[PDB]
């Protein structure tokens, strides 16, 4: 009875504090910046072999190797330059929803509705790819996983929690609680110190890996958040949701900066990704095409329309010379 | 209650400063962005 | 990872004999195999190659029409059929494992070998018979007749070390890549048709003969060999 | 005057061909065959129709020994396409689980190869005999006189496909009637019967009289003047049913209607 | 190109062949999704994710039981959905109706037919015969409902359980007829804890669905 009033007073204090810093907007300082113009991208390679909808994709650190996941129960490693296949990995469960590639190039991880994250060893003296360890402990389905090193991994699930794991022992070291809905997307900072999670409660939180405490909470969306991306400089968020709206958040101003939307878009957003320099913003939509956005002007610079179904994956190479897309039509495309 | 109190104790800066920093970062590395024939590996 | 060869013995000229090899400890069906022959006073020589899926088969220019190579995946065995043997065929035969994909090591493992007793090509050049020499630096060089640098950025030069009483062991593949299990004291560099091998600090286990090999076009060619005597 | 039917046939074949590529989202196994039938109809309209009009205008000749062969080949190809479509419809609506397992491009390619191989067999000897026997192609003036072809190839071209089509239609009607005894599930199984009946009766009406007249003009001789007068007008009915098959097989799916409305 | 690139191409071709071979077996199994609330008897209709397999007349079926706003998106390729409702508990029928409305009108299942199972008919019949609880206590409109003249009751059934059963079936079906525009069909059925014929119903409904898809494919409808 008494704590609700205190919580409301604290929320009002935070709202008043945030409003005091809104002395300018991006739409006003960028009036002296020339537009990027029209950007044309064309298909350079087409990857065939998958027999089902593609759900997950991740680039390697060498800008040549690529991993994809589909509902056929197999994981394929691609050579982007020659289209030759390198490895094919059978899965113990066919309902896979995420995949990841180790920065050292030795391991790949995946998971899904079985509530287990599995790690595969890509370099063995036998020549076969074998399972190294299975991570159990979540109660809901697994939505995303990202590597920190060969021994630490961060996972997100639909039971409102996030966790930090020790691969050597398979024991959970820190649990992150505070969400009220299913957690969809993760994004790991370049400095491997903080990570960001979006959830179905239309809120996003910044977490401290070393301490396990939530630092900031952001609001503004009207529905579930499906994708979160990280600006290269470590001080900005990029989020997508099912209300056909994208938002830009800053970790120092603690408020929204710019909104990306258009009257002709009435479909959901499935993925968000950045270029190296941060000038271009890429997003996947349910209209069977992908849009190119200007992050500093909220304009539309281009569109990719080579798919025949929903776009589910989107990624950029570390050298910035290619973009890969995935759709439910069982095809992958490399754009340049 | 505790979470809101902890979140209230944040040292904030102006939005213009963060936006100028974002613009400066975008301008600084413009020449290194290949998306913005003899060099293309594809 | 273990490779065992069988067969061999004494034969008369004009006869025939068949060789066999048993593989275990690895996924045999995913690997390609080579047979390499070494004579007492000639060095290493390439004989034949069979692909993992039995797709392509290659033979040396001195064995065409007389030698036949076959594969048996369900039994994890290799076979080499030899007919009309000559006096020049008396030598030791080795079995080598190879796998080809991006970033692989195609000459990582060598067998033990068996003994058989009877009664356009790129030239790889080495010229030193013995380098007398613990704790000192040693540099060994090789020279090729044609450039080994391909347009894709890769240079196909391989290095092997053969200790007394032991099979050749891979040290460097593609001129800069250190093989697994090798200490970091070995390094290599070069460009075009000139190549060098450098050892920072010698030990008692660094005694043997070093060989150079190219993998640009078939047939595969080996060098004369440089002996390091401590 | 009558040249209008050529323009309509060409336009319909072009519309059918275009409605498969640009529209996309079309299964190959069932829509690539319609492109082949449309191409056959277009070749009929381009290589057969304009030349008979010249003969009508002149009432004489000028040609014949290759024009006859081309007409026969393309008509046989069209009829074989219709028979193959009927057989495929029956196969797809009887045992339905298996057809779904079978559907692939290797069936469309096989069907196209078989129909085009069968179509060419009957037209090869037409110039071979004609160029070595003027009387076989000119009488008194371009008409195939030889009974050794009229009384042999006509059965293979028309009379066996007719039996196959009628048997297929009867079996399919019975199967569709039987299934409904087990609601939108029942209402949809009657429109199919209606469309099948319409298509079969259109085919039978358009193709039946000409072959009967052509057989009677040979085996019943009977005033030859009346027979040739009837053939002069019946043969154009066989030509008319080349721009109708590309339509009657098309304008019943709403997707095709929308594509035709937007394109035209 | 270099020899290693040719060997890599051969390995890629073999991998492509092995992928192509495996797809043939996948397409020969039909997939089903099972949804329902507690006490409905889901586990007995055919007796993270629970799975079961059964075969009727040389056709294999694979049924998935999860455990709904998010994971339902990955089941948009299934042949049919099975929904089970308890027909002998009047207090919770409105929840079942709301759940059916939420499943029927989902945007990701707009092309999937539904097989609807109304379970536990014996308990409903016993409750109606006992007369200790009346449907009108929760559904006022039932007092004005009359048995249709085209009803086909099972012989020996009292004409007081047929009215209730047809009332429940009507209350469920009227939602299905309000939307869909012919793209999908509902297949109501009455079942019980001891019935074994449930296997044939799924096979017949799936065959009908495939027949409808084939009829749509040939531009006949
Ligand atoms: C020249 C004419 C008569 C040839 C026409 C080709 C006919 C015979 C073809 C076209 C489609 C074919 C069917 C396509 C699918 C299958 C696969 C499997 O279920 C068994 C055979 C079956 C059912 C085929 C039988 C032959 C078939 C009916
Ligand atoms: C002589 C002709 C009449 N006109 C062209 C069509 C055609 C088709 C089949 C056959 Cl057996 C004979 C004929």
């Amino acid at each position: 009875d008494q704590l609700r009033q205190e919580a409301e007073q604290l929320k009002n204090q935070i709202r008043d504090a945030r409003k005091a810093c809104a002395d300018a907007t991006l739409s006003q300082i960028t009036n002296n910046i020339d537009p990027v113009g029209r950007i044309q991208m064309r298909t350079r390679r087409t990857l065939r072999g998958h027999l089902a909808k593609i759900y997950a994709m991740h680039w390697g650190t060498d800008s040549r190797l690529l991993v994809s996941a589909s509902q056929d129960g197999k994981l394929i490693i691609w050579d982007s330059y020659t289209t030759n296949k390198v490895h094919a990995i059978p899965l113990r469960s066919s309902w896979v929803m995420t995949c990841a590639y180790a920065p050292s190039g030795n391991y790949v991880a995946c998971g899904g509705l079985d509530n287990i994250c599995s790690i595969y060893n890509l370099k063995t003296r036998e020549g076969n790819v074998r399972v190294s360890r299975e991570l159990a402990g979540h109660t809901g389905y697994l939505s995303c996983c990202r590597f920190l090193d060969d021994n630490q991994i961060v996972t997100s699930s639909g039971d409102t929690t996030c966790a930090l794991w020790d691969i050597e022992t398979g024991q959970q070291t820190t649990t992150f609680t505070g969400h009220t809905g299913d957690v969809m997307s993760l994004s790991l900072a370049p400095d491997t110190r903080l990570f960001v999670s979006g959830a179905c409660d239309a809120s996003a939180k910044l977490w401290d890996v070393r301490e396990g405490m939530c630092r900031q909470t952001f609001t503004g969306h009207e529905s579930d958040i499906n994708a979160i991306c990280f600006f290269p400089n470590g001080n900005a968020f990029a989020t997508g949701s099912d209300d056909a709206t994208c938002r830009l958040f800053d970790l120092r101003a603690d408020q929204e900066l710019m909104t990306y939307s258009h009257d002709n878009i009435i479909c959901g957003i499935t993925s968000v990704s950045f270029s190296k320099s941060g000038r271009l913003l890429l997003a996947g939509y349910d209209d069977f095409n992908c849009n190119v956005w200007d992050a500093l002007k909220a304009d539309r610079a281009g569109v990719l329309a080579g798919h025949d179904n929903r776009v589910s994956c989107l990624g950029v190479t570390d050298d910035g010379m290619a973009v890969a897309t995935g759709s439910w039509d069982s095809f992958l495309k490399i754009w340049n | 209650v505790e979470q809101l109190k902890m979140e209230a104790n944040i040292d904030r800066i102006k939005v213009s400063k963060a936006a100028a920093d974002l613009m400066a970062y975008c301008e600084a590395h413009a020449k290194e962005d290949p998306l913005l024939a003899s060099e293309n590996p594809f | 990872v273990q490779l065992v060869e069988s067969g061999g013995g004494l034969v008369q000229p004009g006869g025939s004999r068949k060789l066999s090899c048993s593989a275990s400890g690895f996924a045999f069906s995913s690997f390609g195999m080579h047979w390499v022959r070494q004579a007492p006073e000639k060095g290493l020589e390439w004989v034949a190659y069979i692909s993992s899926g039995s797709g392509t088969i290659y033979y040396a220019d001195t064995v065409k029409g007389r030698f036949t190579i076959s594969r048996d995946d369900p039994k994890n065995t290799l076979f080499l059929q030899m007919t009309s043997l000559r006096s020049e065929d008396t030598a030791m035969y080795y079995c080598v494992r190879s796998i080809y994909y991006y970033g692989s090591s195609p000459f990582d493992f060598w067998g033990q070998g068996t003994t058989l007793t009877v009664s356009s090509d790129i030239v790889m050049t080495q010229a030193t018979s013995s380098v007398p020499v613990p704790g000192e630096s040693v540099s060994i060089s090789c020279r090729s007749s044609k450039s080994l640098l391909h347009s894709n950025g890769n240079t196909y030069l391989y290095w092997f070390l053969q200790r007394p009483g032991q099979s050749p062991q891979l040290l460097i593949y593609r001129m800069s890549n250190l093989a697994s299990g090798v200490p970091d004291r070995f390094s290599g560099s070069g460009s075009g048709t000139a190549f060098t091998l450098t050892i920072s600090r010698l030990e008692a286990e660094d005694v043997g003969v070093y060989y150079c090999m190219q993998h640009l076009e078939y047939p595969l060619t080996f060098g004369a060999g440089t002996k390091l005597e401590l | 005057s009558i040249v209008i039917i050529i323009i309509m046939t060409i336009g319909g074949n072009i519309l059918v061909i275009m409605a498969v590529s640009m529209e996309k989202k079309l299964h190959n196994a069932t829509n690539y065959f319609l492109m082949s039938l449309a191409i056959a109809d277009m070749l009929v309209g381009l290589l057969v129709m304009p030349l008979s009009l010249l003969a009508i205008l002149y009432d004489y000749v000028w040609l014949c020994p290759v024009w006859i062969s081309l007409d026969v080949l393309f008509s046989t190809a069209s009829i074989m396409h219709l028979c193959a479509i009927s057989l495929d419809r029956y196969v797809a609506v009887r045992s339905p689980v298996e057809h779904s397992r079978f559907n692939s491009r290797t069936k469309a390619i096989m069907k196209i190869a078989i129909v085009w191989a069968i179509s060419i067999g009957v037209s090869v000897p037409i110039p071979v005999i004609g160029l070595r026997d003027e009387e076989k192609v000119f009488v008194n003036t371009c008409v195939l006189n030889d009974p050794n072809f009229v009384l042999i190839g006509s059965f293979v071209a028309f009379f066996i496909p007719l039996t196959i089509m009628v048997i297929t239609y009867c079996l399919t009607i019975y199967v569709l009637r039987r299934q409904a005894l087990m609601m939108q599930a029942i209402n949809n199984e009657r429109k199919a019967s209606k469309v099948l009946g319409i298509v079969f009766f259109v085919f039978l009406i358009m193709w039946c009289p000409f072959f009967i007249t052509n057989i009677l003009s040979v085996l019943c001789e009977c005033n030859q003047k009346l027979m040739e007068k009837l053939l002069n007008v019946f043969v154009w009915i066989g030509y008319v049913c080349s721009g109708i098959n590309p339509l009657v097989y098309t304008l019943f799916n709403k997707i095709y209607r929308r594509a035709f409305s937007n394109y035209l | 190109v270099s020899a290693e690139d040719k060997a890599a191409a051969e390995r890629s071709k073999m991998i492509d062949k092995n992928l192509r071979e495996d797809g043939e077996k996948a397409r020969r199994t039909l997939r089903l999704l099972l949804l329902g609330a507690d006490n409905s008897g889901k586990s007995t209709i055919v007796k993270g994710i629970f799975e079961t397999k059964f075969q009727v007349d040389k056709v294999n079926f694979h049924m998935f039981d999860v455990g709904r706003r998010k994971w339902i998106q990955c089941f948009n390729d299934v042949t049919a959905i099975i929904f089970v409702v308890d027909s002998s508990d009047y207090n919770r029928l409105q929840e079942a109706l709301n759940d059916f409305k939420s499943i029927w009108n989902n945007r990701w299942l707009r092309t999937i037919s539904v097989i609807l199972f109304l379970n536990k008919q014996d308990l409903l019949a016993e409750k109606v015969l006992a007369g200790k609880s009346k449907i009108e206590d929760y559904f006022p409109e039932f007092a004005r409902y009359t048995t249709p003249e085209d009803a086909t009751p099972e012989p020996g059934e009292d004409p007081r359980v047929t009215r209730a059963k047809y009332f429940i079936r009507k209350e469920f079906v009227d939602i299905s007829t309000a939307s869909g525009d012919g793209r999908h069909i509902c297949y109501p059925h009455f079942t019980c804890a001891v019935d074994t014929e449930n296997a044939r119903r799924i096979f017949n409904d799936c065959k009908d669905i495939i027949l409808q898809m084939n009829l749509r494919e040939y531009n006949l409808v």
